DNA sequence: TAACAGTGGCCTTATTAAATGACTTCTCCATGATCTAC
């Protein structure tokens, strides 16, 4: 049976400069665009998160075709012929020769800042005296939480057991490409909405929303909550975990709401363990 | 010849017949061979000298843009005019509406440095850029690229 | 010339006068050396104009630059027209006009 | 009788790059063109949605002539001669054998129009670059994306189907659409409906094509168009043949004088599954399944 | 035309009158053979305008500047309109309007 | 509409009335042929308003100012809600509103 | 194994004018921006703290490629080719030689900008050149801020060329020199007064900014309720949590502290004892 | 009541601007010699 794991994760609050766009002149341009309300929102590309997952797989065994050298800052291919049956990297993220080309068992969308980006520019100077063209520069940061949506086709994996390391990596994401030296931003999630269903219809994409411009309270939603109440998104297939649980359980009439009978855990590790148990049972691992 | 027969401008359908319908720069390469014919046709134009002024402005801007990288790149590392012209043609082809094309053209003109032709014809060229359809400006930019003398 | 074209040309002249004032201020500031750069100033202006990402940031930068320009006689003569043009027009079009003014600028001999 | 199922379906808000066309040099251009009031919108081809429906039929286990190999990325025909009586895909989408007893072509029961972005395309682009200091001609690149909702219009001639019962799997696929051809690795855009306006009538005329509008040019609002509401008010569209489901139901119910409007007596369901179940019951009763 | 445009224009007039009053106060302050300011006072006004953060600081400074301007007829005729305009509206937009008024105040003096 | 600005406007009105009453009291204070200043009164009021350092200061100051304002009718039919408005809201916002009222006071006299 | 040392350090209360912005006019402004609840907080750049750490490494002997002259205010490179094996600063902070052994290094230290615990309201200090003569450089204003500062850092210990170089880094974080700023008139010691360190072997931290204020105009600091909920819910293994500083007294004054899972963490009121225990654990884990 | 409203120096250094392959498939002929039926 076809099984898909859709999820939207919310990162912790902090100052982020992850995805510089093009360096317009003196400024490192944080990647941004219009979103939701017609306001400019900073973005983190999905390729950055895929690179972070690749690095997580490489750092802990998990034979991978592409090996990040981490010293020469180059990628080396163990086998020039991609073999999804042996390497986790080829099996999960796919490839393209330009063959087989795979298709990619993990589909991910760009991470979107939960808050509009106002100006958030940081000045940078190089010590003192003998000033040159590189002495003065500016960098664009952003003090918000990032939110991205991913989808996994579990049946598409060459080895079904490889979905568990991917979940572990998503919950233990390494440095997502960015200015870690100056703006160290952990990309581990503090709020999760996972759906382990068996049809290609997900209504949890970018569920988290708070606007309230400059803040970090990060309420869940009203459209997603209405979707749960109306009858679809059955709570048995819904997994909610993280700091959003505290706000969810404080809502009025929560006990009588259909959202109550969803798998809701305040501890992320407990929900991950329960979800992995369900996944292993369903996939015959 | 078809444009002359139809009674329209001789450059009426140059873009969609010379760049869009070009497979491997087969049609594009012939522009630099017909550069002399382009220059003759522009010089002996029956009317619309303002767009020849625009040709001069765009050629000066192209000279500045190319010279920037050609000064950045030393001998041996200097790429030929072919690669830069191909990149410029691709960037011109990227533009899809009036706003995007005019933004790109204006940024290109600024990156071209000081432009004496633009300065001597501020009002005329400014009005021409603001008012004329962006497709015509793109076609004339293409044929100014074709008749560009390094 | 239509009224829109007249206001557009007046805005071009206003921006050119503002650049004249800013470059004169720079020249006074860096009189030392063989000669203050001119191409570098234009590149700085282009980069700063391209840095703007939304209407508010671009209009803030444009107003700041115009004020830094100085007297700007063409703005003296056309308060309401140019003010309404800046307030109303989309910021992308105003940036296009500003860059056209930059390109069509003649440094004082 | 002759029954048709017309429908306009609106997708969720997200970042989409599903409609690339011939690339211009470095940057990957997504398909776009002019639309309402002269602004440029991004279009998703209807062949993409037809391919997604075909893939849904294949994955669900229905007998499909053209089998798509996921591992090989090739298309294989189980029978060289198209047989609409036996194969779901030939019956639904038709065929056309063009090469030098059985018919060589079929008109196809399903008719679909292009998917149009609800919001005009602003011009957003995203830079991609291969990691590593060893950089070559294929190092950095640009991909255009659009943050919008896509709406598309489809029509089904139920009587044209060789087997009348095959309309139900098509509805299920429309409500459970697999990935619609695009860049799923970096722009995973779910194409499942979140707002429906269906019409199950025996009259050939349809006035529901592209009935959704935006409240703000750059916003995720997706309100129902005033022309559609006016045509419901005037009595042109029979409310008993109207099926509205999805998130637009809330906005409709918050409308002033909703209880007195003829739009009230239409089949309105907040839950899309309930609306689909009721519509399928009506369809089965009408077609005698 | 349009109410918002009229309010914006007459707010520009209000700000220009306020700067006239402040510059007259500066003129009265200086004495003897020292040259009274003309342009560097405008630069000081610009620097004080950009030295602004959050809604509170800029509105405080704007109100103080308007009061220091003294008498002004444009604010006299329109109390409710300008009071609402200043109290409402993002402070960055009002700063943009103030800078636009600065860049075009000079035809008066 | 949105009676918050209604409260803002009648606060401005009663502030203008109170400052008119205090200026009348000052007119009573002065004597002889010396011209009673008007602009200097506004300057003194602004300086005293800027003299405060949050909460206690400027709250008792402005309450005392309104009390010396005298028989203010708009105050009389708007005692309770203006007192509630003063008790709530940040004090700097009240100072901004007061300064705007000063800047828009004259056409009364 | 891949061991990471995350940590959030809270400074002491005091008047701060550390990191400034563009010169502007006669008034030097702080680096400030919106942080929480839409209020504007003052920031100290992480490059300043990195410079302070480099200066600490230079002062206490050690081998640093960059040598701050301290007399002509110039930076000299002992070797034009960066050698992370030999020099401490190249190993820790990385390098990037772009003008044209690898020429670039990612560095083992990752810092984030220090955020003032208190919103920045007013606090501009008038400054005068004095005398009776007056000129352009006579009247100036300097912004200050009476607040604590709090920043978050992470160390990839395995990424270090020499695994033992983490210990001098911890010592430098403890005895941090002056962080770049107007120390002549606003002397602000950046030594920590409260620490929340985590020595774990996975990338998730959940301890980014654990300190939050009470009575927004006060010097009092407390652990954020989100952090306490994170500790109590089961996440954040207490055995990997090192808490030390003046926050220890407030933590121990909490009700049901003994029954709380937070009691099982390594809690030391004295910062030196906590650092010694943490360094013992680090040396045991890294095989030093 | 006064006098000042910053004095400096920089405004990015590299690098790469695409890598493939496809560029319609069918059909509908016109006209006269001859066969053939009336």
């Amino acid at each position: 049976p076809n099984y898909y794991l859709y999820g939207t994760v919310l990162t912790r609050y902090g100052l982020a400069s992850l995805n510089h766009d093009i360096r317009r002149g003196n400024k490192t341009i944080l990647q941004k665009g219009y979103w939701n309300n017609g306001k400019i929102h900073s973005f983190v590309g999905s390729s950055a998160i895929r690179w972070a997952l690749r690095f997580y797989l490489q750092k802990q065994g998990y034979l991978v075709n592409r090996v990040w050298d981490e010293e020469e800052h180059i990628n080396r291919l163990t086998s020039e012929d991609f073999d999804p049956e042996k390497f986790y990297d080829d099996d999960i993220f796919g490839f393209a020769l330009l063959p087989n080309q795979r298709m990619g068992a993990l589909g991910m969308n760009m991470a979107v800042s939960l808050t509009p980006y106002d100006g958030a520019v940081k000045l940078g100077a190089k010590s003192g005296r003998e000033k040159d063209s590189t002495s003065l520069h500016f960098t664009e940061y952003h003090a918000t939480r990032y939110q991205y949506y991913f989808g996994i086709d579990a049946t598409h994996l060459k080895d079904f057991s490889r979905i568990l390391p991917m979940i572990d990596g998503i919950m233990n994401l390494p440095k997502v490409g960015g200015s870690s030296n100056i703006f160290n931003y952990p990309f581990c999630p503090d709020s999760l909405v996972f759906q382990w269903t068996n049809h290609f219809a997900s209504y949890i994409s970018y569920c988290f929303e708070y606007c309230d411009p400059k803040s970090k309270e990060a309420k869940l939603s009203q459209e997603f909550i209405d979707e749960v109440e109306c009858g679809q998104i059955d709570p048995s297939k819904l997994w909610i975990g993280g700091t959003i649980v505290k706000d969810l359980q404080q809502l009025d009439n929560f006990e009588s709401s259909p959202l109550n009978k969803a798998h809701i855990y305040r501890n992320r590790n407990e929900m991950i363990e329960a979800l992995k148990t369900v996944i292993k049972r369903d996939l015959g691992l | 010849a078809d444009n002359l027969v139809k009674g329209i401008h001789w450059w009426s359908n140059f873009w969609e017949k010379l760049v869009i319908e070009d497979s491997k720069e087969y049609l594009f390469n012939q522009l630099f061979s017909n550069r002399e014919g382009f220059i003759i046709m522009a010089e002996n134009s029956e009317e619309d000298k303002q767009y020849l002024i625009f040709i001069k402005v765009f050629q000066q801007a192209m000279k500045g843009n190319f010279a920037k990288i050609y000064a950045k790149t030393e001998e041996g590392k200097d790429p030929p005019i072919k690669k830069k012209v191909e990149r410029l043609r691709a960037e011109l082809n990227y533009c899809y509406d009036e706003l995007s094309f005019k933004e790109y053209l204006s940024d290109f003109l600024v990156r071209g440095g000081l432009n004496k032709y633009f300065n001597e014809h501020q009002e005329e060229i400014a009005l021409l850029i603001k008012k004329s359809p962006w497709q015509e400006i793109r076609i004339w930019s293409l044929l100014a690229i074709a008749s560009y003398k390094p | 010339n239509s009224e829109e074209d007249k206001q557009y040309l007046i805005f071009i002249k206003v921006f050119q006068q503002a650049m004249k004032g800013n470059f004169a201020k720079i020249y006074a500031k860096t009189e030392e050396g063989k000669d203050p750069p001119i191409k570098k100033k234009v590149e700085r202006l282009r980069a700063e104009l391209n840095y703007c990402y939304d209407e508010l940031s671009f209009k803030e930068y444009l107003s700041d630059f115009l004020v830094r320009g100085g007297l700007n006689k063409y703005f003296n003569e056309h308060q309401e027209e140019i003010a309404l043009l800046i307030k109303k027009s989309p910021w992308q079009e105003i940036r296009i006009w500003s860059l056209l003014a930059i390109a069509s600028y003649k440094p004082k001999d």
